[PDB]
């Protein structure tokens, strides 16, 4: 399976886990930031990799970043 | 002893023979022989056609310098125009806006004081402010 | 799934990419599981051993096939009225006509015909009868088998090299160079004067009577009392025809210069005296590097002492990065080697040195074709093995400061300049070519813009080609380098100043273009390779690329868009542009060379200059005899080349749809036939056992280039090849 | 008309199918489908949606008409 | 299809081989190994 | 276990495979305020009824889909909906949502997955650890 | 002049040799 | 009149309004997924001729690949 | 020319443009002439067109001259 990691530049605006259609990321409780909340990814078992949660994270560089791996029939998105 | 390949159309049998026959270009009926006029005092091939020589001599200064100096005195207006308006027109309030929409009263300002370029463009140089310094550019990751 | 053994992720994959990817990946020995250094050295070493021994097998074949069915000994009595045969034909797809057209050359059965200008090789080097080409291809047998037993050998458990071992750069810089370049070349210099020279004399000289038959009559006494001239008295005269003894002299080491009067080619004690110096020299070079006594150099001393005030660090920790990484020496040789072969294409069209291969037109021409192109694929995997190289094996903290490090510093300089060039060259020439274009079509021809090639002229001048009337250097008689009693002086100034070879040939308007185009196009591929190279670590775009990999995908629509961000998508496009200078580059050379052996060289001269010239009088005009191979009326003997020209048309085509039509519409299209066959009676019973998935887009991008290359070189080689042999051949 | 005429009008039937399948496999899936099951939130317009799923470029209904353009000039 | 060569019967069997039986029995034991589920 | 009256529906192509008996399938069920038209995530528009559903998809992405239409195309907006993985074998394990809050939203008592302490631009360089089986991100 | 049957024969007979040298040299790349 | 025996006329007309319909029935293909994307709306259409379409697409999209295969490999 | 030009954007992506871009906007702003429109690698959708605009105008206008020049050179 694909890998999702988010990094300690994240201002927790929840756009990454809104932008997700697979229900991978959660937002959990931090301290780092002004929202004090920062994203994460337990279901990283269900991710595909279409980079919608890079495409809404509004920082410099994306404080989430996803490293495509291991394919799976879940990873492929296969209805077959 | 130069060039012992090319001869001068002047003298050459098929650059004379084929200047005969030269196409009207305009409307004016003597064109043709304006042009084979012209042409005879070049360095013709075997096949009859003008050659050009640029290997710096002087006898052949028409072929590239005096082309060159023209053009590079035309381009270096050009830019110089060009990036004197950017410069100018980056201290608004809407540097985009006036990118598309063209100010043709600072435009033409700036059209008409590009004859001096070269003089411009040294005192540019020697003020500094022609090229930034490198670590005041913005630089990709190595 | 075992397969793929070497990745588990790839075995795990449920779908036909494990299929694919795990051939992808077979021979990337540093990515697979559990690979440690020394592993991958010694796997390296066998593989190398391997590919050493298919060489040998493939010459080995080469051989017995000639031998077998070919026509060499007939073909020996009348090197230029005999077509060398390849190979037999065994087709039961044939037909009568196709049969009758390809029983040529005097054979009683179809056969090929050869191209590869093997036949004047054999016969240069000394092989006359089909026996002595039996024997070698036994023996290449025999070194094959040994090769691949060395390879079984080494890799055993007792027999395995150390890491220690393989990083020996001394020892292998000195074996390599006094023995594998040194001894070999002195070897093949005692062949020549041995064997070659006699069989070339008519004297037959073999492994039965090489013992009695001494090379020169007064032989190996002058060698050690150092009057060595007794070896260069007596060359072959100007009357002396190959293989006879009428005309033959008795020297074999000479400087005699040119090429000898009947076979168009260099003498061959001129080719025994160069390999015998460049033996020498090599021998002493070999003797350099301290490997285990007090005496030679030290690599690593070298480099860290050569360090200057402005380029910083200098040469600093440049040999622990090039001996830890692997892509930095395979980037080196491949560069190395592209440009020798280069090397060799050049100064082989133009200074033959088997006999009678000036005559055979068609063979100069593939020659050329293939070792440019070989040159070419070898210049751009360097670059590409570089890149990989700056993504994997470059540590920026050990090489701080030093001149890989200001690579990366001006790499935003080096592109900008580069990008300057290669505008400024691509402007200003197809101008050229399109207002000489406009300007010859409204029917008034002499308002060309044509420029003498003078800086070219001049240098030919200055090797001694007296027709420009430079009188420069080697062209002035009264020159200081002219007059220096050169024994290769007056050989060399006939055969420059004759206008019936390709030495130096003459140059006009039209080859100032080409030269100016070549050289377009040669800074756009360099462009496109080294901006990759450099990117490779990462841009403002994508500033972690090297967390990537060499070769991913993309970045997803995002940010932009990606779509080709990685390095490996670099080279694909820089294929693309090596192609185009490599096809700019032949066609330029056909061409010329068809005007030179017509004798028309006045129609290239004249037509070159405007592209619709290139258009009509060379690719309209040289494919009327191809497109005929087979016609409704019957077949002849292009038939052949033909149907490869039309193939590699179509394959070229078809490259085109894995380049543009992209995945998503064809993983829809096999989900809907997934349904069909689901949904079919009696054909449910047969269910596949890897899910069918359209391909992965870095592979469509590499099956789409390769399509594309399979097609052009296809094509491309059916045109050149049919189109000299219906003129010549 | 013989046997030629038989082999293009053949032929053209053959294009024409392939381009009709091509612009109705765009107009009907144009709203979802099994690799991506929301395409029509999307848009009309957009050039993929991303490299998961082994790859989804060229998936929007208009790229179906720019891939329908080329086989409409080869018909 | 019919050569003058020495031997010319070998092309008559050895290409068949190299055509038909060397692809096909190399087609089914590549087939069966990147097939054989597990140990690996 | 999983109860729910399915949606009418007339039946269409775009539906389970082979992939629904020999590997998995996914269930959503939801409460529906009123029986209205609502649009399959395979092609079509079906009528779900007043008080329980239940869907039976291939893909865990359509599941999501569908949850999505139901929560922003409907007024009485639909948040109850209950997405589930259902094995061949009849095991069925609960998906989505994870702890019954939205995972747009912070939640206490989650606990923090695939977060680095570092950011992007720190990760190791590839020459200092190659020859493992890690990579940068692993790191 | 040209070549025999026997030849060819002990040709390919020869040959057997570095097929199953490569046969082994393949089983031990494998490995 | 006359226009027969002017070739190059014939072949002009001919040529260009084909090139014409081409891109006009390739629009047509283009603005129908528009509309399907965009105006499309499942509540108005349920069990009529549109929604059995969208129902069967799979059959059709499959039997219309399978005869251009046919097609285009016979021919 | 013009098919073999559209070449450039079918086959290519716009993340290399994109980084060639950055370099040459570094080169343009050594010499303080850096535009305040910031230059960008057409998208994914636009290269796309213009690569199929620039072939049909390329495949089709050879086609004319082709057959407007064999339609007057018959008489
Ligand atoms: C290698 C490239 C090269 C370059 C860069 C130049 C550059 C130059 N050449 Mg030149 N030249 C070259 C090759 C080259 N040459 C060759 C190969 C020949 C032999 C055909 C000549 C023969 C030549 C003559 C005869 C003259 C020049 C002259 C000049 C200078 C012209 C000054 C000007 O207009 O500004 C210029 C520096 C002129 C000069 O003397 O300038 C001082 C001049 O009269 N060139
Ligand atoms: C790699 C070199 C090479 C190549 C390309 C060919 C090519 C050919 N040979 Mg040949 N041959 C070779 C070496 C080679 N030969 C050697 C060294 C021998 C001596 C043992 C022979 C003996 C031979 C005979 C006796 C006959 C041929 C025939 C033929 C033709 C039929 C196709 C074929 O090979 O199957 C048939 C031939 C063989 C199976 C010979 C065995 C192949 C050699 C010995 C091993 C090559 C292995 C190679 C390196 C593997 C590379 C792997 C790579 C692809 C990944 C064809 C033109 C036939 C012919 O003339 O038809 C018209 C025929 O009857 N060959
Ligand atoms: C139906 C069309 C057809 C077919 C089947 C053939 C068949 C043949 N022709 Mg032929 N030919 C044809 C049309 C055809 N021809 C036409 C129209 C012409 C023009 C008139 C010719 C002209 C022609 C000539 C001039 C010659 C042949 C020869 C041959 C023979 C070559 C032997 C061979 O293929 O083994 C060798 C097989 C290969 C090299 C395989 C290459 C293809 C694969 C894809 C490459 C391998 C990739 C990959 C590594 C595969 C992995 C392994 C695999 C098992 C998975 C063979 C019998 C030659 C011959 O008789 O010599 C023996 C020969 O000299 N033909
Ligand atoms: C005298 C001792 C000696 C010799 C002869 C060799 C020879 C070789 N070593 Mg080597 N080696 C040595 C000592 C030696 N080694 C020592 C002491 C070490 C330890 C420090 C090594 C460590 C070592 C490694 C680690 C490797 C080798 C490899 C090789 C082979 C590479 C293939 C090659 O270059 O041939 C082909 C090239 C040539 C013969 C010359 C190059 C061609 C020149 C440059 C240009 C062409 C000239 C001419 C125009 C072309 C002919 C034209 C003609 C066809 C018409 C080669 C056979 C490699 C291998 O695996 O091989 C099994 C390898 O990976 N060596
Ligand atoms: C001595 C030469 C040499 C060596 C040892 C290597 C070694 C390596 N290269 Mg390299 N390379 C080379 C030359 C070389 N290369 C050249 C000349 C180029 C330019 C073309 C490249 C371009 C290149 C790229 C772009 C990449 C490598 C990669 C690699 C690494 C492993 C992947 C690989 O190639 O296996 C897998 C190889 C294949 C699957 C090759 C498949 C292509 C087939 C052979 C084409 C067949 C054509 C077809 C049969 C024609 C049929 C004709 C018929 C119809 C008649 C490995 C370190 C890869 C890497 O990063 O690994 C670290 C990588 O991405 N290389
Ligand atoms: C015939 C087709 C063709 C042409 C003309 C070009 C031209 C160019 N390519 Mg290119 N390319 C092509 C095919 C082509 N490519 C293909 C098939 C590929 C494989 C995908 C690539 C891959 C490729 C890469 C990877 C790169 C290039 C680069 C370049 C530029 C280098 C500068 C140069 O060569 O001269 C200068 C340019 C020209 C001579 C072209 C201008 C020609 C026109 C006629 C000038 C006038 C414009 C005209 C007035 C506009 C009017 C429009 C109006 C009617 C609407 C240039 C723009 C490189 C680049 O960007 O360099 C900076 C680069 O990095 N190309
Ligand atoms: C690679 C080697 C190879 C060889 C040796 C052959 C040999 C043959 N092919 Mg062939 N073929 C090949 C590759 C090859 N093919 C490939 C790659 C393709 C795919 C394009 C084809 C496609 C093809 C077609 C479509 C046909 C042939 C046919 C034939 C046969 C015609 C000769 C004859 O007298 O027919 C009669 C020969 C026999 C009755 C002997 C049968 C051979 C043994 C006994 C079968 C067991 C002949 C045996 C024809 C055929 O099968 O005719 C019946 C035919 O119609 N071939
Ligand atoms: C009756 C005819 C007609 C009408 C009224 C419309 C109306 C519309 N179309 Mg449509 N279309 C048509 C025919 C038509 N189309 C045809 C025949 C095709 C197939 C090619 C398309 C393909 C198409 C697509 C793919 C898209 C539209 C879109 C649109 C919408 C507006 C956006 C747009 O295209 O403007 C902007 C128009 C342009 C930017 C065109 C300028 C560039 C052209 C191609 C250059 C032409 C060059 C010329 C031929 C030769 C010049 C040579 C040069 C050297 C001078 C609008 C609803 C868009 C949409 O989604 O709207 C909802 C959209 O994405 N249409
Ligand atoms: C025929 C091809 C012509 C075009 C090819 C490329 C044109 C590029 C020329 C631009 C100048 C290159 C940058 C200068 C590079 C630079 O200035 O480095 C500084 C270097 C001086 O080196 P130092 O003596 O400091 O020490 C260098 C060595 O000691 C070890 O680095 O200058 C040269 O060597 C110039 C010659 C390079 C050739
Ligand atoms: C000032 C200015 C600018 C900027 C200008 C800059 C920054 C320029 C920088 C230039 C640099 C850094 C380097 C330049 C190098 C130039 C070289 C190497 C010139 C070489 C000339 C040669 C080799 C002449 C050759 C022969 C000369 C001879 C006369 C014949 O022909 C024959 C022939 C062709 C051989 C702009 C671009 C911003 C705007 C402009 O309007 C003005
Ligand atoms: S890549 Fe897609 S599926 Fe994976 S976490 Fe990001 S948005 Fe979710
Ligand atoms: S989009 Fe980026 S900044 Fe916003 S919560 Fe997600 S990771 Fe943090
Ligand atoms: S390569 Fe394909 S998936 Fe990646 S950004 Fe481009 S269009 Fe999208």
């Amino acid at each position: 399976s694909h890998s999702v990691k988010i990094y300690d530049t994240c201002i927790g605006c929840t756009q990454c886990v809104r932008a997700c259609p697979l229900d991978v990321l959660e937002m959990v409780p931090w301290d780092g930031c002004k929202a004090a909340q920062i994203a994460s990814s337990p279901r990283t078992e269900d991710c595909v990799g279409c980079k919608r949660c890079e495409t809404a994270c509004p920082t410099d560089f994306l404080s989430i970043r996803v490293y495509l791996g291991a394919e799976t029939t879940r990873s492929m998105g296969l209805a077959y | 002893d130069d060039f012992a390949n090319l001869t001068p159309c002047s003298e050459n049998p098929a650059y004379l023979a084929k200047s005969k026959n030269f196409l009207n270009t305009t409307n004016d009926p003597n064109s043709g022989k304006i042009r084979a006029e012209r042409y005879a005092s070049a360095l013709c091939g075997p096949e009859g056609y003008p050659h050009l020589i640029v290997d710096g001599r002087f006898t052949h200064a028409g072929d590239f310098l005096i082309p060159s100096i023209l053009f590079l005195y035309i381009a270096g207006w050009i830019g110089w125009v060009g990036r004197s308006y950017l410069i100018e027109i980056r201290e608004s309030k809407n540097p985009e806006m006036q990118e598309v929409v063209i100010n043709v009263p600072l435009a033409i300002k700036k059209m008409l004081g590009g004859f001096l370029w070269p003089l411009a463009a040294v005192g540019e140089y020697t003020s500094g402010k022609l090229v930034m310094k490198d670590s005041e550019i913005p630089t990709s990751p190595r | 799934t075992k397969f793929p053994k070497f990745s588990q992720d790839l075995a795990q994959d449920p779908t036909t990419r494990r299929i694919w990817y795990g051939i992808a990946t077979a021979h990337d020995f540093e990515t697979h599981d559990g690979m440690t250094e020394e592993n991958l050295y010694q796997k390296i070493f066998a593989s190398h051993f391997g590919h050493i021994a298919i060489i040998f097998l493939w010459t080995s074949g080469t051989l017995f096939h000639v031998a077998w069915q070919g026509n060499f000994e007939q073909w020996i009595k009348d090197p230029l009225n005999i077509r060398p045969i390849a190979h037999a034909i065994w087709d039961p797809h044939f037909g009568e006509g196709a049969v009758n057209a390809f029983t040529q050359a005097g054979a009683s059965n179809p056969v090929n015909i050869a191209y590869s200008g093997v036949y004047h090789w054999f016969y240069t080097i000394g092989m006359t009868t089909n026996q002595e080409l039996y024997s070698g291809a036994v023996f290449l047998l025999v070194l094959a088998s040994l090769f691949l037993f060395a390879g079984w050998l080494h890799l055993q458990p007792k027999f395995r090299p150390s890491l220690a071992w393989f990083k020996n750069a001394e020892s292998r810089l000195n074996h390599h160079l006094a023995g594998l370049f040194g001894v070999s070349s002195l070897a093949w210099a005692g062949h020549l004067v041995h064997v070659a020279i006699p069989e070339a004399r008519g004297q037959h000289v073999g492994w039965d009577n090489f013992l009695s038959t001494p090379p020169h009559p007064a032989g190996l006494m002058p060698f050690f009392t150092g009057n060595w001239g007794v070896y260069a008295a007596d060359p072959d005269t100007a009357g002396h025809i190959f293989g006879t003894s009428e005309g033959a002299g008795t020297a074999i080491l000479t400087f005699l210069g040119g090429f000898h009067p009947q076979t168009e080619s260099l003498w061959l004690t001129d080719i025994a005296h160069h390999h015998l110096a460049i033996a020498v020299i090599f021998i002493i070079a070999g003797h350099m590097y301290r490997t285990n006594w007090g005496i030679g150099h030290s690599i690593k001393e070298i480099l860290n002492a050569h360090k200057g005030p402005l380029t910083g660090a200098g040469h600093t920790n440049l040999y622990d990065t090039i001996n830890n990484s692997l892509h930095f020496q395979l980037g080196l040789a491949l560069a190395s080697l592209g440009v020798i072969t280069s090397l060799v294409a050049q100064h082989m069209y133009s200074l033959p040195s088997y006999a009678f291969i000036a005559q055979d037109h068609t063979t100069q021409a593939a020659l050329y074709t293939h070792h440019q192109y070989i040159a070419g694929f070898l210049m751009v995997g360097a670059f590409a093995h570089g890149a990989i190289f700056f993504v994997r094996d470059y540590d920026p903290v050990a090489n701080k400061d030093n001149v890989l490090a200001r690579m990366l510093e001006h790499k935003e300089a080096l592109i900008s300049h580069l990008s300057w060039v290669s505008l400024f060259l691509g402007f200003h020439t197809l101008g050229l070519y399109v207002h000489n274009d406009v300007v010859v079509a409204f029917g008034t021809p002499e308002k060309q813009i044509l420029i003498e090639p003078v800086f070219a002229q001049w240098i030919q001048a200055t090797s001694g080609k007296a027709l420009y009337g430079f009188d420069v250097l080697l062209s002035n008689p009264d020159s200081i380098a002219s007059t220096t009693g050169a024994a290769w002086l007056p050989g060399w100034l006939d055969a420059i100043n004759s206008g019936t070879n390709s030495l130096f040939l003459t140059i006009g308007p039209g080859d100032f273009l080409v030269h100016h185009a070549i050289a377009l196009g040669l800074h756009t591929t360099a462009l496109i390779l080294i901006k990759g190279a450099l990117d490779a670590r990462g841009s403002k775009l994508m500033p972690d690329k090297k967390d990537f990999g060499y070769s991913f995908p993309c970045d997803g629509p995002g940010r932009g868009g990606t779509c080709d961000i990685s390095a490996w998508d670099a080279f694909y496009l820089a294929m693309f542009w090596m192609l185009n200078t490599l096809g700019w580059l032949t066609f330029y050379w056909h061409w010329k060379h068809l005007g030179v052996w017509s004798g028309n060289v006045a129609q290239f001269n004249e037509n070159s200059t405007y592209l619709m010239g290139w258009f009509r009088d060379y690719l309209w005009a040289n494919s009327a005899q191809l497109i005929n191979g087979y016609n409704p009326y019957g077949v002849n003997n292009l038939s052949v080349w033909a149907w490869m020209f039309l193939f590699g048309h179509l394959v070229w085509a078809t490259g085109f749809m894995f380049l543009i039509s992209w995945r998503g519409y064809w993983q829809e299209l096999i989900e809907t036939i997934v349904w069909a066959h689901e949904r079919t009676p009696l054909a449910n019973l047969v269910r596949w056992k890897d899910k069918p998935v359209a391909l992965s887009i870095v592979q469509a991008r590499l099956v789409g280039l390769a399509h594309f290359t399979v097609g052009y070189v296809l094509t491309y080689a059916a045109f050149l090849i049919a189109s000299t042999a219906g003129k010549f051949g | 008309l013989g046997t030629a005429d038989f082999m293009v009008h053949h032929i053209h039937a053959f294009t024409i199918h392939v381009t009709a399948l091509i612009l109705l496999k765009g107009v009907l899936y144009a709203r979802s489908s099994r690799l991506v099951p929301d395409k029509a939130n999307l848009g009309f317009r957009f050039p993929c949606d991303g490299p998961g799923r082994g790859g989804t470029c060229q998936v929007s209904g208009w790229d179906h008409v720019f891939l329908g353009l080329f086989w409409m000039y080869n018909s | 299809m019919d050569g003058s060569y020495a031997a010319s019967y070998l092309p008559w069997i050895l290409i068949p081989m190299v055509g038909w039986l060397f692809p096909a029995v190399t087609m089914g034991l590549l087939f069966i190994h990147i097939e054989s589920e597990g140990e690996g | 276990e999983l109860s729910g009256q399915p949606p009418k529906f007339g039946g269409s192509t775009g539906g389970l495979l082979s992939k629904a008996n020999r590997e998995e399938k996914y269930a959503i069920t939801w409460t529906s305020a009123s029986e209205q038209v609502f649009e399959m995530p395979t092609g079509g528009a079906a009528i779900m009824n007043e008080g329980e559903n239940l869907l039976y998809l291939a893909r865990k992405e359509q599941c999501l889909a569908l949850g999505t239409q139901l929560r922003t195309k409907f007024k009485p907006k639909i948040q109850d909906y209950k997405i589930y993985r259902v094995y061949p074998s009849g095991e069925v394990q609960y998906l989505h949502p994870a702890d019954g809050v939205f995972p747009e939203k912070v939640n206490e008592g989650r606990e923090a997955q695939g977060t680095k302490t570092r950011r992007i631009g720190q990760n190791p360089e590839p020459v200092t650890i190659k020859f493992s089986g890690k990579a940068p991100y692993e790191v | 002049m040209a070549l025999s049957d026997t030849q060819i024969l002990a040709a390919l007979v020869v040959a057997l040799l570095p097929a199953f040298l490569a046969f082994r040299l393949s089983t031990e790349l494998y490995k | 009149p006359y226009q027969a025996i002017d070739y190059a006329t014939q072949l002009s007309l001919f040529t260009h309004h084909m090139w014409i319909g081409g891109f006009l029935i390739v629009g047509a293909g283009a603005h129908g997924a528009i509309f399907m994307v965009r105006d499309y709306d499942p509540a108005k259409n349920v069990n009529n001729l549109l929604d059995r379409m969208l129902r069967h697409r799979d059959a059709i999209i499959s039997h219309l690949n399978w005869v251009c295969i046919f097609l285009g490999f016979h021919s | 020319f013009v098919f073999a030009f559209s070449l450039m954007f079918l086959f290519s992506g716009r993340g290399y443009w994109q980084e060639l871009i950055e370099s040459i906007v570094w080169a343009h702003n050594k010499l303080n002439v850096a535009p305040a429109i910031q230059p960008r690698a057409l998208s994914i959708i636009q290269g796309r067109a213009v690569g199929v605009a620039h072939y049909l105008l390329g495949g089709i206008v050879t086609t004319w001259a082709f057959f407007l020049a064999r339609s007057l050179s018959i008489g």
